[PDB]
């Protein structure tokens, strides 16, 4: 498989054939293949070695290990995307055993002395081709002598079988299995051979070989793969319902924050609501999770201008609930990120020196933002796709707050629309879908960057349009939906999330 | 136009569901490499036999290859879920 | 039903064999991977 | 009006079934002696 | 609907084999009709 | 191929053939009803 340690110092090699038994289209898809990879290496956060040789008759590297450029994940796909499939046609050989020479070169010491943290390194190396290598020797033979070079399955005590793990990919039309399979390695319960039709469906193929061993905590990084459930697809998700008699069951939506921590709204719940009448489920078990305390914002009041004549009031509609026992992260269990943490400033790939003003700048830019929350259809949960009204049109998003029902007559806008909100919905630029009431205290989710970071938390819609508990048939265009911003409470979050260790900047 | 006949209709329903998981088979399949090797053995064993009854249009093998290679599947699912 | 198959062994050590069998119309498939040693000639000897 | 119940109770085994109500001079219905009163169903296993 | 049910195994049947169908009323009034509908279609093709 | 019969490649082989596994050590702590614990233990069959 492969570890993601962030300490780790890892050298990958790329191998790619470029012979006329491969093909433009299918040498493309080979390209668009690593190009993903490498984006989702560099979403984890790790910082490998890129080796990058693509051969036929003769091998050519493009990038080696030993450049510094070879750490640069951006700059190597800027080269392999470069190369053309006819760029060495004309020497359109197959002599894959040199091309694992030169990988053997680049693992190479010079003289007998290899430099320190050669066994503190681990090498992976990606092959790709048809299984019909033609020119030069035996290719395996020269996988012994790696094997050998890096004292791997050569003693008892010491076996370093981790340290070095090869995956092979058969692109082209036509592909021979049993070369392929001599090739590539051979490990109990893990996948290193791949066809023609693996090319199609990526998450999954990543899926397999990822091994998250020292990455299960990280916020923010969802698994896509087919199979994947809906917490798969969210894994800070959490569903919280509140039954209690005479108010009834009622069901609202929180997001994972941290291992006691879960973050949600704060109408839906009520001073008067027991902690034992909260059930929240994150992965999607039947057993639901006990609840310590919610954490109501201190500024917070539904009723500050009911005596004026406001029926209710949403400012700082924001809570956070502290589970009675701490969860386990896993591939259905994971936190969505915060706001200038130093977590989101590796997540945005930042440096360590960014301030919580230039992480604000990149997030809520003056303009239509893309964003999603969550929904619920027959049980089962589905992404729906908004937008931010923050640019010139963040005027007009408030302004259709006035055919909100309750609240027709009130004289000034600025008192009811607080800063804290930010505005959605409507049909420009494009049709932005409206909650459901039972989708209330979702997180809004804003994707950069192959993560996913929370700028704000689901609070209340202008026109109720899920309101047969069914969001059937068309609509009014002017329904907007308003959100808690992130930024305006982040001292509070910062303050009471300071003992759970996220790194706030 | 007339609407279709007493059989034809009912052999489509039986194959768009035996395409359904075909069409997720490689994924499965794939999915098995990190598990145990009774999954990886009995999935491929459960594959063709789907394969072979799709392009054959046999009621008798598309009938049992889909209960097959959805007990297969439930197999897997399971698998994935308490593998974490 | 017993299938008799005649080989012969080329080098020592625990070495491999492998045997499959498929049935005609009817996808059920069976297949044997065992090892077996593979001694060179000569006796144990237990001298003082 | 009468219910014919038809059982079926393999394990992975969905089945078409002809089924037919036969004519009875004492009786009647589309069963004719011309006209025959005949269907196909499908029972999924372990289902009636 | 209130007063109405229909049970979850005869619900997800669909048209595969819906052709005899159970809906249990809790009440029905006695001064007055109560009514419901629904629309069918063929999908078999067949006369008589 | 287009016969009726399984291909040979795809045809995996039962190799796990130990004579003795399960070689496990477990804790009864399950909720006790009529004071006896029941435990569930889903386990890998061998070849
Ligand atoms: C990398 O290489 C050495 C090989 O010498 C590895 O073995 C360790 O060697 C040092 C000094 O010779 C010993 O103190 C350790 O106990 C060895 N590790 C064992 C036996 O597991 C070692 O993995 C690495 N050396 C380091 C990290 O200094
Ligand atoms: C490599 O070759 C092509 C390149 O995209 C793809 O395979 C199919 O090739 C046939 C004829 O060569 C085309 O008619 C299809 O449109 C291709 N795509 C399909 C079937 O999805 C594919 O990417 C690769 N594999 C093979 C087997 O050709």
């Amino acid at each position: 498989k492969i570890v993601l340690d962030p300490s780790g110092s890892m050298n990958i090699y790329l191998v790619l054939d470029g012979s006329g038994s491969i093909g433009a289209s299918n040498f493309t898809g080979a390209k668009k293949c690593l190009v993903n990879l490498i984006e989702k290496v560099a979403s984890y956060g790790v910082k490998p070695r890129y080796g990058l040789v693509t051969y036929a008759t003769y091998p050519k590297i493009w990038v080696k290990v030993s450049e510094a450029d070879s750490s640069n994940a951006d700059w190597v796909t800027k080269q392999l995307n470069e190369i053309n499939y006819e760029d060495h046609k004309l020497k359109s050989g197959t002599n894959t055993k040199k091309a694992l020479q030169a990988v053997y070169s680049m693992m190479s010491w010079p003289d007998d002395v290899p430099p320190e943290g050669w066994n503190r390194t681990r090498h992976v190396i990606i092959l790709m081709t048809d299984g019909l290598h033609n020119m030069g020797g035996d290719p395996i033979t020269v996988i012994d002598e790696i094997r050998d070079l890096l004292y791997i399955g050569k003693d008892r005590k010491n076996p370093r079988e981790d340290y070095l793990d090869v995956y092979v990919f058969g692109v082209g039309p036509l592909v021979n299995q049993v070369n392929i399979n001599a090739l590539a390695s051979k490990k109990d319960n893990e996948q290193h051979v791949f066809k023609v039709k693996d090319m199609e469906n990526l998450e999954d193929v990543f899926y397999q070989m990822i091994d998250e061993s020292q990455s299960l905590s990280l916020c923010g990084m969802v698994w896509e793969h087919r199979k994947g459930t809906d917490y798969h697809k969210q894994p800070w998700q959490a569903k919280i319902s509140v039954i209690r008699p005479s108010k009834g069951h009622e069901s609202c939506m929180g997001a994972v924050v941290s291992e006691y921590f879960v973050l949600t709204a704060a109408h839906c719940f009520t001073v008067d609501d027991k902690e034992h009448s909260i059930k929240v489920s994150v992965g999607g078990e039947k057993r639901d999770l006990e609840i310590e305390v919610v954490l109501f914002h201190p500024n917070y009041n539904i009723n500050g201008k009911k005596e004026a004549g406001i029926p209710e009031f949403y400012d700082y509609d924001v809570a956070l609930i502290k589970l009675k026992n701490k969860l386990k992260y896993g591939q259905t269990i994971r936190p969505i990120c915060l706001p200038c943490t130093e977590g989101t400033t590796r997540a945005l790939r930042l440096p360590p020196t960014t301030t919580c003003q230039q992480q604000k700048e990149e997030l809520l830019p003056a303009q239509d933002i893309k964003a999603l929350f969550v929904s619920e259809e027959e049980k089962k949960l589905t992404r729906k796709e908004v937008y931010i009204k923050n640019g010139d049109k963040k005027g007009s998003c408030e302004r259709d707050a006035q055919y909100a029902p309750g609240y027709d007559k009130v004289k000034d806008i600025s008192e009811v629309v607080t800063p804290r909100f930010l505005c959605t919905g409507g049909v420009s630029p494009y049709a932005d879908p409206n909650t459901c009431r039972g989708d209330a205290g979702g997180p809004l989710i804003v994707h950069k960057r192959s993560r996913f970071i929370q700028v704000g938390v689901i609070s209340w819609g202008v026109v109720d349009v899920c309101k047969n508990q069914k969001r059937q048939k068309q609509v009014p265009a002017h329904a907007r939906d308003f959100h808690i911003n992130l930024f305006q409470v982040l001292p509070w979050l910062k303050e009471k999330l300071q003992d759970e260790d996220l790194g706030f900047l | 136009t007339s609407l279709p006949t007493s059989n034809e209709y009912q052999n489509e329903k039986l194959a768009n569901e035996l395409k359904s998981l075909l069409d997720e088979l490689n994924v499965n399949e794939l999915a098995t490499g990190s598990l145990n090797t009774y999954y990886k053995r009995t999935i491929k064993i459960s594959g063709q036999k789907a394969m072979y009854a799709l392009k054959s249009k046999d009621f008798k093998k598309m009938s049992e290859a889909k209960y097959q290679l959805q007990k297969i599947y439930n197999e897997i699912d399971e698998a994935l879920k308490s593998k974490y | 039903l017993s299938v008799p198959y005649v080989i012969v062994p080329l080098k020592t050590g625990l070495q491999e064999v492998e045997v499959k069998a498929a049935v005609y119309h009817h996808f059920i498939s069976d297949g044997v991977r065992k090892s077996l040693k593979v001694v060179p000639e000569g006796i144990r000897m237990n001298k003082t | 009006e009468i219910r014919a119940v038809l059982y079926n109770y393999r394990q992975n085994q969905e089945l078409k079934v002809r089924v037919e109500l036969l004519h009875n001079p004492a009786f009647c219905s589309l069963a004719t002696t011309k006209r025959r009163h005949q269907q196909t169903v499908t029972i999924p296993p372990k289902s009636s | 609907g209130v007063d109405r049910y229909i049970s979850k195994y005869e619900l997800d049947k669909a048209f595969s084999d819906r052709n005899t169908l159970i809906i249990y009323l809790d009440k029905v009034s006695h001064s007055e009709d109560d009514c419901l509908a629904f629309k069918v279609h063929q999908y078999f093709n067949v006369e008589l | 191929l287009d016969e009726d019969i399984i291909a040979e490649e795809n045809i995996v082989s039962r190799s796990e053939f130990p004579e003795s596994w399960l070689w496990n050590v477990e804790d009864l702590k399950e909720p006790p009803k009529n004071g006896i614990s029941t435990k569930l233990m889903n386990i890998f069959l061998k070849d």
